[PDB]
């Protein structure tokens, strides 16, 4: 288990997951909140 | 030395000392020496309680046949109102259990009367004050205890039946008494209720679920009515 | 030597029988970890614990339910008793999550360090927060009765006996998650139906289950 | 933690508490009085309180009482919370400015001797006139006491002070809470009580308006 | 040791002997913004001046609004003060808020030189003679002298105790004045009116009904 957590950990993984992270909450964010122009 | 399972072997932490013991404890909710402690004035309070009720119940309907004891709180009107009895309960009981605490958790410690100091209970265990309490004690004193503990304990089963066979049939213990000997094979609980794998029926409860008592409408349910056979 | 899940097969090497209900049941290996195997015993524990009072909850309800008493199912129970008293559902969250929070709170942190709870700054309770083992928290408020605290072989008949009946009540709610999604009827109709005609009442003929069937 | 009287026999009464203040009986349960220099303030704070509530109940249950009876004056039918807006031959607000300036005076007074003990029982206009040296924060003695009360037994009458004080205090606490409940003078509700005691009660009363 | 979370690692630079003299010392830092022993020292001064201003405001707001329920006062609402103050005044707001910059910048740059320089403003022969006042004492952010005219300070015995009731008092100020703000962009009304409408039904009167606090409920 600890050496799949280390791969897990590698940057391509980390990235993978933060960026898909990072977008839904993007499209959550817009989805919720349609068509956001200004403040 | 009796038991309650001839030919088993007694817990290890029920050695034979405390009075009523019979080596019954297969959950070993005394293993503890602290829990016994207080489980043992538990029992004791209970026992009394259960008694002084179950010969109330008993007497009450000998004296007065027409009124049910279930229904004795509603049906009794004095002078006195009902919040200023439980007020009066509430002060003398508060008192006297406060008292009875202290005594269990410092042994020795309230003995004194605190109106006057010429008055003292003297040395003895919890559970068990004397002194002025006890002014006749006639026979053995572990004798007497294990009289005591057993004939408890009776009551307080005694006092389970009492209000298990009041929500049931909806009548007092010795009319209850009465009813069954009339027809024994067919006024036991097994005859007023059966459980099989495709129907379930249960007797219903004679006690109505409201009451009225000076316009406030207090809930009255059947013990766990759900769960009867 | 102790009986496994799987018969015949070896124990992993990090179950060794220790722990209540050990029968080496871990074959993605998520608890080979020590520290990951022992917060996941206390969230097993606590799974076990929420599972047997869900389940005792909704076996009750539906008993009422079932006879004429008016109680309503557990998938209707929520908005029965919002409904039925004036009680605002927002506010029932928050608080329950306050008090959830406090307590689960101080449980996590007595996690990450154990016996930290016990000195005494809130309300200057201090033995009442030590916590005997891992997600066996003894005292006199969670364990009054002293179960714990006398009869070591009783303790780990109870332990075990508790782990075994966590692991059927999670087992249970799942089956009541199940049930109500495929009959749509309540635990006790579902099981007065199997019992009114076992070989053609059940899952095989819900039309539900087997869609080839 | 000794054989003191206590609030609760058999309880573990606090040791900061040695019966060395008037009516010790241990009864801290929230430990208001670890710090000594903090028991020392609560002390002359609960002295000065309590001092005041038993003038107040004073003045509050004896005009009540002798209105009740053929006695009269000018301000009879007056409640104590109506005392306020009453017509007096000064107004309100002069009343309240002189008793504002008298009171500072003899507050600072009383504060010079309590934060120095016997700094302050020389008279500063006739230098002749003073009070004894023997002297303690909150007992001044002297012409405070000209028929010489204080010879006895000291201990006895501080305890009876105390005692007095204290159930003081709470009737005080009482004459608010009957008045913002009942709202009626407290004499009148203790007549409307011995009326009939059984259905007249803090129970009762406060469900009716529930 | 006082903890804000029994059980949570307290961190090193709030442990050391220097940062355990401080009042109100919990050991609340999950940020870590007080590592540096000289930032740690600015933002001492910065929570005091905090505490002392949301206190004096949060009283001015309170006091005067708890009167104004009763029949004591008429003081309006504090979002609303400002223009009623200034109807009937002798000066546009403008011209006000000028003189306030002005006296308030004379005092905050002392201070602040003060804080730079402990005891600087006792340079002799620099402020007619009144420098000698104001040095302060032995703690920034604590000074004698023209402040503090009662001498509560001098007494040791109580000192600590002191400084543990103004910023924990400081501390809930600083909180007061935040809600008074949300409050006010939930409810539309003032302070009391929101206690009171909250103490006349809090089972469904709080910020879990006003529609806004939980926009996913
Ligand atoms: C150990 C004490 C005790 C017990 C076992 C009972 C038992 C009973 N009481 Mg009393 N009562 C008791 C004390 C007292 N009752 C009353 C006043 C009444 C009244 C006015 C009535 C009863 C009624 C009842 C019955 C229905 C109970 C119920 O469903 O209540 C549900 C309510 C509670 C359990 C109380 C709320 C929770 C509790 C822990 C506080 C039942 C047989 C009723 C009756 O006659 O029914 C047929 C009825 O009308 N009792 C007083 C005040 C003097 C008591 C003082 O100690
Ligand atoms: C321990 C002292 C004390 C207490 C408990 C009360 C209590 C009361 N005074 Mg009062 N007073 C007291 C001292 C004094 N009063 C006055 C002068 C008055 C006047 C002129 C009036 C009262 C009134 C009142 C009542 C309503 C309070 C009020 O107007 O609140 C509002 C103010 C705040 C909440 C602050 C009442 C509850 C009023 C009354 O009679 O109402 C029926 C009234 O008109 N008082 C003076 C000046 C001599 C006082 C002390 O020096
Ligand atoms: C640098 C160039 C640039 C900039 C400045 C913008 C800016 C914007 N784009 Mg755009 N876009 C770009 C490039 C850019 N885009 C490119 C290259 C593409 C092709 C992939 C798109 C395709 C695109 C689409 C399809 C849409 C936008 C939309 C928007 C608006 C969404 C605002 C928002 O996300 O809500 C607010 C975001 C937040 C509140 C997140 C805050 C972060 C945290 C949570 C808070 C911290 C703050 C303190 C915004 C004004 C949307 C729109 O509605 O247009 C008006 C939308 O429909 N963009
Ligand atoms: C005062 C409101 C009220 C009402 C109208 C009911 C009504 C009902 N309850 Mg119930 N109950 C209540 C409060 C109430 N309960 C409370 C506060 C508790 C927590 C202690 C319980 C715990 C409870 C259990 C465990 C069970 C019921 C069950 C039942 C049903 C069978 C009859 C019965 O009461 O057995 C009596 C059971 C009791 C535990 C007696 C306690 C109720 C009295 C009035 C004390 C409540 C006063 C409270 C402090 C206020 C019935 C419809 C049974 C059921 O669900 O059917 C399958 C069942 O097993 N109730
Ligand atoms: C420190 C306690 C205290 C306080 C604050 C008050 C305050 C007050 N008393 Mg009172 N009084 C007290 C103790 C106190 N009393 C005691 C112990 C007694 C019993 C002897 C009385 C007996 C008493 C009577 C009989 C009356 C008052 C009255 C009054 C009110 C006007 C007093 C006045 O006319 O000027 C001062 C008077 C002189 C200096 C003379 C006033 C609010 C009057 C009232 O009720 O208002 C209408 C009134 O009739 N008091
Ligand atoms: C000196 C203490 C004292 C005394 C002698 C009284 C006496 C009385 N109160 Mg009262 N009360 C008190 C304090 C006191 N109170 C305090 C501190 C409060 C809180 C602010 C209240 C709030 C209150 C309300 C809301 C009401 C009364 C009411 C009453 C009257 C009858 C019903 C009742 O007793 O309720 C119960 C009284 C209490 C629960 C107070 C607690 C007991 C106190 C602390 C005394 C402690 C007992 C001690 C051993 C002394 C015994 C008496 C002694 C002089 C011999 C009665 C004459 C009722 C009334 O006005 O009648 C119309 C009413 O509704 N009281
Ligand atoms: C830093 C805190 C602070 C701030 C920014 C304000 C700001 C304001 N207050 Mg306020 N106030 C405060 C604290 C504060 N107050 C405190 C602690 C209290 C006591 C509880 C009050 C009690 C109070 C009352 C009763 C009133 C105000 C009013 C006002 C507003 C009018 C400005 C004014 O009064 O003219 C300038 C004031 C001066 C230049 C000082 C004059 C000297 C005073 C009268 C004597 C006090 C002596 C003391 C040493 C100074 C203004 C928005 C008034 C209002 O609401 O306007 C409609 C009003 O009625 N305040
Ligand atoms: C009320 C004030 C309570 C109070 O201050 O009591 C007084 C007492 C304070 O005792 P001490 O602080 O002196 O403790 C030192 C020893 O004497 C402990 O007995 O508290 C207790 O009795 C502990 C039991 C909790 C009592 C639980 C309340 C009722 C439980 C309801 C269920
Ligand atoms: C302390 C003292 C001392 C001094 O010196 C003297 C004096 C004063 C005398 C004292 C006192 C005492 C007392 C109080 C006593 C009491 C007791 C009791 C009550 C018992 C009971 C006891 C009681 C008991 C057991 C009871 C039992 C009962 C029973 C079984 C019942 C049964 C039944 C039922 C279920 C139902 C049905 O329907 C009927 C029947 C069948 C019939
Ligand atoms: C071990 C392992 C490892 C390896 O390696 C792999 C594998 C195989 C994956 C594994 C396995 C796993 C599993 C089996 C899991 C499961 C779990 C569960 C089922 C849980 C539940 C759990 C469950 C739970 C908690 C539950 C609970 C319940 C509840 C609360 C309820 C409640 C309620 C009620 C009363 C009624 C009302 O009306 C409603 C409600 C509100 C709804
Ligand atoms: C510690 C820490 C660290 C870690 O690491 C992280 C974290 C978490 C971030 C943290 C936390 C923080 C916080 C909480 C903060 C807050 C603060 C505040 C709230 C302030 C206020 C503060 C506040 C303040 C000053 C206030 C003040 C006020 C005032 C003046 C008022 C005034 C006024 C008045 C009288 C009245 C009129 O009519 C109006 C006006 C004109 C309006």
């Amino acid at each position: 288990m600890k050496d799949f957590t280390t791969y897990l950990s590698t940057a391509p993984v980390i990235a993978t997951i933060w960026f898909t992270f990072t977008a839904g909450l993007l499209i959550e964010i817009n989805r919720y909140f349609p068509d956001p122009l200004v403040f | 030395r009796p038991l309650w399972l001839p030919g088993s072997t007694p817990p290890a932490h029920l050695k034979g000392d405390l009075p009523g013991d019979f080596g019954f404890d297969p959950l070993g909710l005394g293993a503890n020496a602290e829990s016994l402690k207080w489980f043992k004035e538990s029992e004791l309070v209970h026992s009394r309680w259960a008694m002084a009720a179950v010969a109330g119940i008993l007497v009450q309907e000998i004296v007065r046949p027409d009124v049910f004891w279930y229904n004795a709180g509603k049906e009794v009107e004095s002078p006195l109102g009902p919040l200023g009895l439980l007020a009066v309960e509430f002060f003398l009981m508060h008192w006297v259990e406060v008292r009875r605490w202290q005594d269990l958790r410092k042994p020795g410690s309230v003995d004194q009367d605190p109106i006057f100091s010429q008055y003292k209970l003297p040395p003895h265990e919890v559970g068990y004050p004397g002194g002025v309490f006890a002014p006749f004690i006639p026979g053995d004193l572990a004798e007497l205890k294990v009289k005591e503990i057993k004939n408890g304990r009776l009551a307080m089963l005694a006092f389970v039946g009492f209000v298990m066979a009041a929500q049931v049939t909806g009548k007092g213990p010795i009319a209850a008494l009465q009813e069954h000997l009339a027809d024994p094979w067919g006024t036991t609980i097994f005859s007023k209720a059966a459980v099989v794998p495709g129907q379930a029926v249960a007797p219903p409860c004679k006690i109505p679920a409201s009451v009225s008592y000076k316009g406030i409408e207090i809930p009255t349910p059947c013990f766990l009515q759900g769960l009867w056979p | 030597v102790r009986p496994v899940w799987f018969p015949g097969n070896p124990p992993p090497a990090h179950l060794d029988g220790s722990l209540a209900g050990d029968y080496g049941f871990d074959p993605l290996f998520l608890g080979q970890e020590p520290q990951t195997l022992k917060w996941y015993v206390q969230a097993e524990l606590v799974h076990g614990r929420f599972a047997m009072l869900g389940a005792a909850g909704i076996i009750l309800t539906s008993i009422g339910a079932k006879v004429g008493l008016g109680f309503p199912e557990w998938y209707d129970a929520g908005k029965v008793v919002v409904e039925k008293n004036n009680i605002d559902f927002p506010t029932l969250m928050v608080i329950q999550f306050y008090l959830m929070g406090w307590a689960e709170t101080k449980r996590w942190y007595d996690f990450k360090n154990p016996g930290s709870q016990a000195d005494g700054s809130f309300l200057g309770f201090t033995e009442e927060f030590k916590g005997l083992e891992n997600g066996y928290p003894g005292g006199r408020f969670f364990d009054p009765m002293g179960l714990s605290r006398g009869d070591a072989a009783k303790y780990q008949e109870y332990k075990q006996k508790e782990v075994k009946n966590g692991r059927l009540a999670m087992i249970a709610c799942l089956g009541f998650a199940a049930q109500y999604a495929a009959t749509g009827k309540g635990p006790l109709d579902n099981l007065a139906d199997h019992l009114a005609d076992p070989n053609h009442v059940n899952f095989a003929t819900n039309g539900v289950s087997i869609p080839i069937a | 933690d000794a054989a003191l009287p206590s609030w609760m026999p058999g309880a573990d009464l606090p040791g900061y508490l040695n019966g060395t203040l008037p009516g010790d009986f241990g009864f801290d349960p929230l430990y208001l009085g670890q710090d000594p220099v903090k028991l020392k303030w609560y002390a002359q704070a609960e002295l000065m309180n309590a001092r005041f509530a038993m003038l107040a109940v004073a003045g509050i249950l004896v005009p009540e009482l002798l209105s009740n009876i053929g006695f009269s004056w000018p301000g009879a039918g007056v409640a104590w919370y109506d005392a306020g807006k009453f017509e007096y031959f000064a107004p309100a607000s002069s009343l309240f400015g002189v008793q504002m300036l008298l009171f500072a005076w003899v507050e600072i007074r009383r504060y010079q001797d309590f934060v120095k003990p016997g700094s302050a029982n020389q008279d500063p206009i006739f230098t002749n006139n003073k009070l004894p040296d023997g002297n303690e924060p909150g007992y001044p003695g002297g012409i405070f006491d000209p028929f010489g009360w204080s010879k006895g037994d000291i201990k006895s009458l501080k305890l009876k002070e105390i005692k007095n004080g204290r159930l003081a205090m709470l009737a005080f606490a009482g004459f608010i809470g009957q008045a913002y409940t009942t709202g009626t003078t407290p004499l009148k509700n203790l007549s409307t009580h011995l009326a009939d005691p059984w259905s007249t009660t803090v129970w009762q009363n406060d469900l009716a308006r529930l | 040791r006082q903890s804000w979370l029994p059980g949570s690692q307290i961190p090193a630079h709030l442990d050391t002997p220097a940062a355990q003299a401080l009042a109100g010392n919990f050991g609340f830092d999950p940020l870590g913004l007080g590592k540096d022993p000289v930032a740690l020292r600015w933002y001492q001064q910065a929570e005091l001046i905090h505490c002392r201003t949301a206190m004096a405001g949060v009283a001015g707001i309170l006091i005067p609004g708890l009167l104004t329920k009763a029949g004591a006062l008429n003081v309006p609402e504090w979002y609303d003060a400002g223009k009623v103050a200034i109807e009937n005044s002798f000066a546009p707001w403008g011209s006000l808020l000028a003189v306030q910059l002005f006296l308030c910048g004379f005092v905050e740059a002392k201070r602040w030189q003060d804080i730079r320089k402990p005891g600087s403003q006792g340079e002799p022969g620099s402020f007619l003679g009144f420098e000698a006042s104001l040095k302060g004492t032995s703690e920034l952010g604590y000074p004698g002298g023209p402040f503090d005219p009662l001498g509560l300070s001098k007494e040791a015995d109580k000192w600590a105790d002191w400084k543990l009731k103004e910023v924990k008092n400081g501390r809930l100020a600083m909180l007061a004045f935040l809600g008074f703000v949300a409050q006010k962009y939930a409810t539309g009304a003032g302070p009391v009116d929101n206690l009171a409408a909250h103490l006349k039904d809090p089972w469904h009167v709080n910020y879990a009904t006003n529609g806004v606090s939980l926009p996913f409920l």
